[PDB]
């Protein structure tokens, strides 16, 4: 539900509005997905850096830009 | 002929818009606004609102496509080493600064502070971008780290290390200047680069009108939206611009006419807004394509195209992020302090004509030398830097001189 | 409305560009203009395409004659042809037609 | 292999448009024309012009 | 219609500026960008609107 | 990667050993010396 508090969602199908898995993003209120602490490549763009995917059930995560890498810089290598 | 005897290093800035705010308008909420009579009358017009919504949604998706095309050009997230020994070059003002909030740099903070200037309305929504500003800053940081640590190798395959001075020697060799000029003038070149970088922030700190294009785009979008909102207080020939007054003060059968009169005008306003939005989006897409080409061809490599990246001979380029666009800092080489000499196309010796392998013949008035074409560095005309072809009675402009043979002294003294 | 730059100013710009490229080469596009004899500049340009300098210097008269003949042919082509401008006219037509 | 033994110098023409005529139109003179009643009626249509 | 046509005219002007910069002020290695064959040089002339 | 021996044919000389920063001491082979020793 775009740009709306998760509080007044059910006031204005009825199982997809209950407070089982309710997440407050910056694009709106998301109901039906579990918020994990991991990061993967984006699958379905939700917005403001939040993506969603299917992995069992549906999960919502923060996008990861790529794999870290430090180059072995030296002044004579 | 005229040949330069010194040079300067110049850094210049270029500004390019890449994205545009994603807006959405609900057709029925804008036209009718909580009135069942208006909605039932508007049902008679077919599927105009579906077309308008589809057009706006396409415009909205195109912006994220533009940003992804321009910035997401690096496979991994590269980092700079904790120790910074780059041969005297100082990148402190463009590398990320982590004491302060966010991972922005000094110049990026100046750019974001400089560009500064709606609300919730009847049917108007603004959608957030897919990539936040931190992720764009992190892309730019990765690109800078890669180009400083590996050169142009990370744009083709895996990144390979190289000391910075050797990389810049490569880059001098790529514009027609030998490696001598760099290693013998390293401190001066580093000082010139540092001074130019320091001047960039002064130029874009006090002066504000440099970021004209970004503010122009923002102002145009705001003005269009404001005009669309203000068009809701016109009666278009009806008795009033409010549907409640029309419904209360008149019964339906002759309220139909006034409602239709309002509906036609509001449809026309929405259509003109959507059409101008489509045209502006096409222009922004062209700009973003140009910006992506510049990032691919000037940050990830060295460009031979004239004036494509700065004025002069392109050495290298660095990217920075702006509110809704990108900034390129182009480092180029500019020859200076020219001197004036006399030339000849070939030299006749022993009845044969000699041409220079990679330079030009010059003379200071009495004696003849061979030099580079872009820097004065005279040398003795020997048989190792010239090649012979034909006799010397066919070329126009032949002058007489002697060509040194290095092997003659060694096979005369030692026989 | 009349354009800001008149035709004489555009002709002046074109003449300046032409003189700069004839007298300096490509040096005036980077910094100050550096003079160079024309034949040596053409030798540079032959090196730029993978042909050595002696090829230019030993066939200078023939190359000059061919260039002069081509320049002569281009003006005869422009004058004799009925309609060679094409696109430039086309744009104009469109605008006028819409206005009508 | 085939290798050339002579050459030719060729001059070619390219033509490109760069601008078009700057034309200006105003509504009130076009739509109504020196008429107060028509302009007063047109004022009810907002800010199209 | 006028706006849609002006966009195309602007694209042509951008291409002309690129050719002026890369073929009159330099020697170009891009194939068929300036003529057919191996590019040597280029000269500009003015036209009533081009 | 295709290493070669450092000779005077694949290098060029210019300047002293003071101005450049990361100089390393080594030897540059001369192809003329063996035949000049074998043929006076
Ligand atoms: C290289 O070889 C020269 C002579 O064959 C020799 O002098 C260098 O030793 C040191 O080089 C330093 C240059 O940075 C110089 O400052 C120092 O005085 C010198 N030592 C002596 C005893 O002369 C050789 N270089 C190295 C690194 O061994
Ligand atoms: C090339 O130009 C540089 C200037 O960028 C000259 O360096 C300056 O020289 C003057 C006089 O010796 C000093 O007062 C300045 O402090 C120098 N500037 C810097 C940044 O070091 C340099 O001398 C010139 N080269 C030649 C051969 O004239
Ligand atoms: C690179 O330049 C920055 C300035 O742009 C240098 O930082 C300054 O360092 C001096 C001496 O340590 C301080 O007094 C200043 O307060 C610093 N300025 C800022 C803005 O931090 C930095 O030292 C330079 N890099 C090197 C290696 O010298
Ligand atoms: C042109 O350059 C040559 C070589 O640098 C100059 O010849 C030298 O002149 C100085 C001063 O008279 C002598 O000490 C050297 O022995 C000369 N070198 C020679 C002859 O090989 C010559 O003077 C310069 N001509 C000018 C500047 O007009
Ligand atoms: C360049 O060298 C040629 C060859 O020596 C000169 O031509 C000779 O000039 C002398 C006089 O100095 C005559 O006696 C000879 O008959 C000429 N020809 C030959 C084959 O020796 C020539 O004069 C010199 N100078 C120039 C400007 O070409
Ligand atoms: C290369 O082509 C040129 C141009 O055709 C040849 O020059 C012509 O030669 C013939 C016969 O000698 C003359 O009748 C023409 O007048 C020449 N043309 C010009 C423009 O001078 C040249 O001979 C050719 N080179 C070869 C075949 O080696
Ligand atoms: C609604 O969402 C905003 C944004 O997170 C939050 O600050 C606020 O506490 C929420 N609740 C209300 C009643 O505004
Ligand atoms: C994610 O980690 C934070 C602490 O950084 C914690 O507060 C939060 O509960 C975690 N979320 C889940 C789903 O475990
Ligand atoms: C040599 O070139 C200089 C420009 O650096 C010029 O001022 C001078 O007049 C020239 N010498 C001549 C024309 O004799
Ligand atoms: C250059 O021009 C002069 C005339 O000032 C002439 O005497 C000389 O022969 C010419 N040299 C060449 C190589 O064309
Ligand atoms: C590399 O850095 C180290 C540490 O500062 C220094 O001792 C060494 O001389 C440097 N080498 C070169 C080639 O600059």
């Amino acid at each position: 539900y775009q740009d709306v508090n998760c509080t007044e969602v059910p006031v204005a199908w009825r199982v997809y509005s209950t407070g089982s898995n309710v997440f407050q993003t910056r694009a709106g209120c998301l109901i039906g997905a579990e918020h994990v602490n991991n990061s993967y490549e984006c699958d379905i763009p939700i917005g403001a850096g939040i993506c969603a995917s299917y992995q069992q059930s549906i999960i919502a995560y923060t996008m990861s830009l790529g794999a870290e890498n430090s180059v072995a810089y030296s002044n004579n290598s | 002929i005229a040949i330069p005897t010194n040079f300067t290093i110049s850094v210049t800035t270029e500004i390019l818009p890449v994205s545009m705010t994603k807006t959405s308008v609900d057709c029925t909420m804008y036209i009718c606004g909580d009135s069942t009579e208006c909605s039932n009358l508007l049902l008679q017009y077919g599927s105009f609102c579906t077309q308008l919504n589809r057009a706006l949604t396409g415009i909205a998706v195109e912006q994220d496509k533009n940003t992804q095309e321009v910035f997401a050009q690096v496979k991994q997230i590269y980092k700079t080493p904790p120790i910074k020994d780059f041969g005297g070059f100082n990148f402190s003002q463009i590398l990320p600064d982590p004491s302060k909030p966010s991972k922005r740099s000094f110049i990026e903070d100046l750019l974001f502070n400089k560009v500064t200037l709606a609300q919730k309305f009847n049917g108007l929504t603004v959608l957030p971008p897919l990539l936040t500003d931190e992720m764009i800053a992190q892309y730019t940081s990765a690109l800078l780290a890669g180009t400083i640590t590996s050169g142009w190798t990370f744009g083709a395959g895996a990144a390979l290390q190289i000391p910075f001075a050797m990389q810049m020697a490569y880059r001098f060799n790529g514009i027609g200047v030998t490696q001598n000029v760099l290693y013998e003038n390293q401190k001066l070149i580093a000082n010139q680069f540092n001074s130019a970088i320091g001047k960039i922030q002064d130029s874009l700190s006090s002066t504000a009108s440099a970021l004209g294009k970004l503010q122009d785009v923002v102002n145009q979008n705001a003005q269009a939206l404001n005009t669309l909102v203000k068009q809701l207080s016109s009666n278009f020939g009806a008795i009033s611009s409010v549907l409640n007054d029309i419904l209360s003060r008149l019964d339906p059968p002759e309220a139909e006419v006034q409602i239709d009169r309002l509906i036609t005008g509001r449809l026309q306003s929405l259509q003109t807004y959507v059409t101008q939005q489509l045209i502006r989006a096409a222009e922004i897409r062209a700009s973003a394509n140009l910006a992506a080409t510049k990032m691919s061809e000037c940050v990830l490599g060295q460009s031979k195209r004239v004036d494509f990246c700065g004025k002069g001979y392109h050495l290298m380029s660095f990217p920075q992020s702006a509110p809704h666009g990108v900034v390129f800092l182009h480092v180029t080489y500019v020859p200076a302090q020219e001197k004036n000499f006399t030339t000849a196309p070939a030299i006749c010796h022993d009845g044969k004509a000699h041409f220079p392998r990679e330079g030009v013949f010059v003379s200071n008035g009495t004696h003849w030398f061979v030099t580079q074409r872009n820097f004065y560095e005279p040398q003795i005309i020997t048989t190792d830097n010239t090649f012979v072809s034909g006799n010397c009675d066919v070329v126009i402009g032949i002058v007489n001189n002697t060509v040194y043979d290095p092997l003659q002294p060694e096979l005369d003294s030692f026989k």
